[PDB]
DNA sequence: GTTTTTAGTTTAT
DNA sequence: TAATAAACTAAAAAC
């Protein structure tokens, strides 16, 4: 649905001092809210975008009567974002030479959500924060902004130079993006200890426990989609009743959890002179294939098939008739297995259902939730018979429990027919006479695949921590897209720039690792000879 | 190119001999094998010819007269009137309709027998690629009384492995067990393996010679080459294999009304003023937002999809357990080491692939299928060999190319307050799940659509009787289902929904 | 060069 | 009404 955002940006002195290697907070900041703005504006949603700088020179707000507020400005007020905004952004927005506090300005963030959300329909409000934390600031007006933000039904988040952990890399290797290093934690002063300790308590105030969570670095909100996390459009539901038998039926509702994304414009072949698409049309001739190529008009043209080496005609009529038909929707059980029958490899589809109950239905969360544990505590899982609607073709599927704290679920991926698989043998290679590795081979390898670890073990409980979490880094091809879309109308006359290097940084693994591998690297050289082959 | 099969039948009096089984004879096992390769061969638009040969007949047809050798049909593209024809020798009515037009039991020379299948390799109008013969029979000496025709067909078959001509043994059942060492150990053709003397088990059931002439049926075909980068100086060559491909419905073909004849279509693009022919450097591309209209060109809409060369980038080694198997995005491929390109790819491939077993640990790449493209985050998940009692390779070895989303990819939904059911109501549904227990197979369930599809043109092509409306084996079995669970649907019932529902 | 596959549209249920 | 899947077109790469 439609929802407001203000982005509250810090412009300050400090914001231009940092360490060096890595960027300023005032560049990684406004990369964050480029990324943000470019994604709404070329997606075209209804969302509208409010910009509010504090650290300025100047003044310029509808609070700043009474030498209040100073140096805090509006740059762009509650509307649709648009390729002046991100020009600004790119160009025009400079930085500031005085320091604000940041408390003031979030009142006057709230106060454009309060004053021109007026009339218009949003589901959603939401302010994001960008500050470096490094500036004095009153704190008396604490609980006069959570009493604001809770009866306006207002969100909040928190995007800093620094994580709110802890860093191990001594200035070290710092890359905007990257994974691992993410601003010393030893380079930040007790003013932005002071500072951190507020937003923790002020997200805790609104949030709860999980209000930390809320506090992200400009460095990580590169490779994340938390900046639009607020504000995400709401997945649609599939309603349909899970039979076992005939007697037996189960209210669900099923949503896709995985599901790719891809462009979401087309481009339009136009002409290059008068640059419209009316000017371009295409017309598809028929001619007889074999010998002497003679055209054939559309009122001598029928449908067929090939049956092997026989052609049958059949139109689209008799098509229709003889077509199989079924009944329509449907998620009826066949009957369970043991999970380990159904292999990972087998899954089929570009789709993957998430199935709970009907909302709101009690009795169905109790039938399905007796489902679940079954098939939890005995191994097993179900395959069943999955049909969109009465137009979709039938499929088989597996569905097995998925048990989490805050809610539970089947998880249905389809399954191939006989059609869909293939016997392609192929030569042993753990009975190879030829190509099995010698001791000093494997070692080698051995040792590479420790150095290489995308893992880590701490505090030795057997938990693992995913040092390279390729699921939580956006696609590429969007924000490089965006990159070009925004670069081809502020500047037409200059060729596409390249692709940025916070984007590379957060797809290659943390520099430890590439690093670590070096001398593994030259061993394997040495041991594996390799070349090409050129003679047939 | 164009694979041929010829598929070689024995006549011989055992063939029609169901020797203690409660299985079909392997005559009857043979013919039925056949049709299934010829129907499937059309189900996938596969142009590869094939042939049907017997041997050990009384009555015989070659071009050479040889004695005792029927060729049914010759080297040609599987149709709806050679799958009939296939038919009328299909069980116990179909044994009386072969004896009855051909003869069964007769003598007969291997050596004579290979002359008339190599002759049909060479009669082919076509280009080829594979030459295949595929022998049926079980019979594991049919020449130990007779040394001038058992040194004849081992001389005929070491002719054929040197001309290029590949020969298969679907040994079948023998009171005692078939022995391969008595005679046919020297007339198959092997080379690959790797001094292992494996080779598929004798067949006693239709489930298993099929699946062993499956497995021979269609070769080898890469969806890509790639090059696998350890880094930028150590690359090996690997082989994009996809083992699952959800198989459509064929696409409709124009045709002549007057002449069932197939048309050709060409599209070509003119300017709408002028009308001449649009060369693609006369044209660009647009994308308008709001007022605004953004102009490319079209090298520059690939450009900026350009990130990776086409290949796999290795990021690093992360353990099994990491990866999540409700993250699935698209069908997983195989990846196997492609020895033709990079020399030494296998050894290094073996290497990787013994240690990630040994760690559970999969390697994390950076994929690329073809230029222009970005890319996107995969995981090479280590894959053990499996074979079966039959040894038919279940599992080949190499790495599972599992396909990982990007953070666009997830979609969430809404939470609920968690209901959860009680340990009264879970058990009722346990005694459910388990009376509705059964075997899953990976090849259990036919495509309904498919089937009926086939069905009709079968029924059009032939024009014999109507079409029948096939069983659609993906609708449960519910008069089963009920009888099966009893009044543990009526129980389970009181324990969760209320008379008030 | 031809054939299978897939990303990118298209258009009806 | 939008959501989405069965159809369809076009381009790359193997054979
Ligand atoms: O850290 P991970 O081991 O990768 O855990 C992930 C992660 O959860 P947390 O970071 O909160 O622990 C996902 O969070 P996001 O991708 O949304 O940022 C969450 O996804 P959800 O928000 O949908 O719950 C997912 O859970 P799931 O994939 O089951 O939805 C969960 O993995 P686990 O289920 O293994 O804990």
């Amino acid at each position: 649905n439609k929802a407001a955002v203000v982005l509250c940006m810090d412009v300050g002195f400090t914001m231009s001092n940092s360490i060096p290697g890595i960027e300023s907070p005032f560049e990684q900041a406004k990369k964050v809210i480029t990324m943000f703005v470019q994604r709404q504006v070329f997606a075209e949603n209804k969302d509208e975008i409010a910009l509010v700088l504090f650290g300025t020179d100047g003044t310029d707000n509808p609070l700043s009567g009474g030498d209040q507020y100073q140096n805090i400005t509006v740059h762009r007020h509650l509307m649709l974002p648009d390729f002046d905004l991100l020009e600004d952004i790119e160009s025009k927005i400079q930085p500031g030479s005085q320091q604000a506090d940041f408390l003031d300005a979030l009142i006057v963030s709230m106060d454009v959500i309060q004053h021109e959300t007026i009339g218009k329909k949003f589901e959603k409000r939401h302010i994001e924060i960008f500050t470096d934390l490094s500036s004095r600031f009153s704190k008396s007006q604490l609980d006069i902004i959570i009493h604001s933000l809770k009866k306006c039904d207002i969100s909040l988040q928190f995007f800093l130079p620094f994580s709110l952990g802890k860093e191990d890399g001594s200035g070290g290797p710092f890359r905007l993006g990257g994974h691992g290093p993410s601003f010393p934690l030893k380079g930040i002063t007790e003013q932005q200890k002071e500072g951190l300790e507020i937003v923790k308590m002020v997200m805790i105030s609104l949030e709860g426990e999980d209000g930390l969570d809320e506090i992200y670095s400009f460095s990580e909100s590169l490779r994340k989609l938390c900046v639009f996390k607020k504000i995400e459009r709401h997945s649609i539901h599939w309603p349909c009743r899970l039979t076992i038998g005939s007697n037996l039926s189960i209210r669900i509702a099923a949503y896709k959890s995985i599901l790719q994304e891809r462009v979401k414009k087309t481009w339009t072949v136009v002409d290059a002179k008068t640059l419209k698409k009316e000017d371009i049309q295409k017309e598809t001739v028929y001619c007889l294939n074999d010998d002497d190529e003679t055209e054939v008009l559309k009122e001598d043209i029928i449908q067929g098939f090939r049956y092997g080496s026989d052609i049958v005609p059949f139109s689209k009529v008799d098509e229709e008739q003889m077509k199989y038909k079924s009944e329509g929707k449907c998620f009826s059980v066949l009957g369970f297995c043991k999970s380990s029958q159904v292999q990972r490899r087998f899954f089929m589809g570009n789709q993957v259902l998430k199935v709970f109950a009907a909302r709101d239905d009690e009795a169905a969360a109790v039938a399905l939730s007796s489902l679940i544990h079954a098939l939890d505590d005995l191994d097993m899982v179900a395959i069943v018979r999955y049909a969109y609607d009465k137009r979709a073709n039938p499929q088989v599927g597996v569905a097995f429990p998925h048990i989490k704290h805050n809610y539970e679920c089947l998880v249905y991926v389809q399954l191939p027919f006989m059609e869909d698989l293939r016997q392609y043998m192929f030569s042993s290679l753990k009975n190879s006479k030829k190509y099995a590795p010698t001791e000093a081979q494997l070692n080698a390898v051995d040792a590479l695949i420790d150095s290489m670890s995308l893992a880590k073990k701490d505090e030795k409980t057997d938990t693992l921590e995913d040092l390279f979490p390729t699921t939580k880094i956006p696609n590429p091809r969007f924000q490089r897209l965006f990159q070009c879309l925004l670069h081809r109308a502020l500047h037409p006359r200059e060729p596409l720039p390249p692709i940025q290097q916070h984007i590379w940084n957060m797809l290659n693994p943390p520099a430890e690792v590439t690093t670590k591998s070096q001398i593994p690297l030259s061993k394997i050289k040495t041991l594996f000879p390799l070349i090409e082959a050129k003679k047939k | 190119g164009r694979d041929s099969l010829i598929f070689l039948v024995d006549a011989s009096k055992a063939m029609f001999e169901s020797q203690s089984e409660d299985e079909l004879t392997p005559f009857d096992m043979s013919i039925q094998c056949i049709q299934s390769v010829y129907i499937s061969k059309i189900i996938s638009s596969d142009r590869d010819l094939l042939a049907v040969v017997f041997y050990g007949t009384e009555k015989d047809k070659n071009s050479v007269n040889f004695k005792n050798i029927y060729v049914l049909q010759e080297l040609d593209n599987p149709g709806a009137k050679r799958i009939l024809e296939l038919d009328q020798f299909k069980g116990q009515q179909g044994q009386k309709r072969f004896q009855d037009m051909m003869g069964h039991g007769s003598d007969y020379s291997l050596s004579e027998v290979l002359w008339v299948c190599a002759n049909l390799f060479s009669d082919v109008q076509f280009k080829m690629s594979h030459k295949r013969i595929m022998l049926f029979t079980n019979e594991d000496n049919p020449h130990g009384n007779d040394s001038a025709k058992a040194s004849r067909a081992r001389t005929k078959a070491g002719d054929l492995r040197d001309t290029g001509i590949f020969l298969d043994l679907m040994h079948l059942k023998k009171p005692g067990g078939f022995d391969i060492s008595l005679f046919y150990r020297d007339i198959i053709s092997i080379a690959e393996d790797e001094d292992l003397r494996v080779h598929f088990e004798e067949s006693s059931k239709l489930e298993d010679l099929l699946r062993k002439v499956r497995a021979k049926e269609t070769r080898k075909r890469a969806l890509s080459r790639l090059k696998l980068k350890l880094n930028k100086d150590i690359v090996i060559s690997v082989g994009i294999y996809n083992l699952v491909q959800k198989a459509l419905k064929p696409p409709p073909i124009k045709l002549y009304r007057e002449t069932n004849e197939p048309v050709k279509t060409k599209t070509r693009t003119f300017n709408t003023s002028t009308g001449g022919l649009l060369l693609p450097s006369d044209t660009k591309r647009s994308q308008i937002y709001g007022s605004r209209q953004i102009i490319l060109e079209k090298e520059e809409t690939e450009e900026l999809k350009r990130f990776d060369d086409p290949g796999l980038m290795l990021m690093g080694f992360k353990p099994l357990v990491l990866l999540k198997k409700h993250h699935y995005l698209r069908p997983s491929l195989f990846v196997y080491p492609e020895e033709s390109l990079v020399i030494g790819s296998s050894t290094l491939f073996s290497a990787l692939l013994i240690k990630c077993l040994e760690k559970e640990v999969a390697a994390l790449c950076r994929y690329t299928p073809r230029r222009n493209i970005p890319p996107y985050f995969v995981a090479l998940v280590p894959q053990e060999e499996e074979l079966d009692d039959q040894k038919i390779q279940v599992t080949p070895p190499g790495f599972q190319l599992v396909f990982l989303p990007f953070a666009d990819d997830k979609r969430k939904m809404p939470f609920t307050e968690k209901i959860m059911a009680t340990p009264e109501q879970v058990g009722k549904m346990k005694a459910i799940v388990e009376k509705l227990r059964f075997t899953y197979r990976s090849d259990s369930f036919e495509n309904p659509v498919l089937q009926q599809h086939f069905r009709n043109l079968e029924a059009l092509a032939l024009d014999l009787m109507e079409p029948e409306q096939a069983v659609d084996l993906t609708l449960p079995k519910v008069e089963a289902m009920n009888k099966r669970l009893g009044s543990l649907v009526d129980e389970f019932k009181e324990l969760v929904y209320p008379p008030d529902y």
